[PDB]
């Protein structure tokens, strides 16, 4: 196993797990985290974003 | 002269050290061109910033 200066390669892998809506939860997306309750939305962003 | 906004394209986890930069560029040869390596060669024009 190596370590080193430069960045991470080899990971995890990750567990994802189920979406739930409109109650209000903790949520930890794709390493952001926040509390609140989720609801869908109208706008649109660029593919990036 | 115009406007408009660069995009992300793509990132990379290349942990070397760069210091200069060269430009990779086509030389064109054919029936018309002496094709000799070092001076049958067609550059056209090209131009760059």
């Amino acid at each position: 196993f190596e370590l080193l200066h430069a960045p991470a390669t080899v990971c995890g892998p990750k567990k994802s797990t189920n979406l739930v809506k409109n109650k209000c939860v903790n949520f930890n997306f794709n390493g952001l985290t926040g509390t609140g309750v989720l609801t869908e939305s109208n706008k649109k962003f660029l593919p990036f974003q | 002269q115009g406007f408009s906004a660069l995009e992300p394209l793509v990132d990379l986890p290349i942990g070397i050290n760069i210091t200069r930069f060269q430009t990779l560029l086509a030389l064109h040869r054919s029936y018309l061109t002496p094709g000799d390596s070092s001076s049958g060669w067609t550059a056209g024009a090209a131009a760059y910033y």
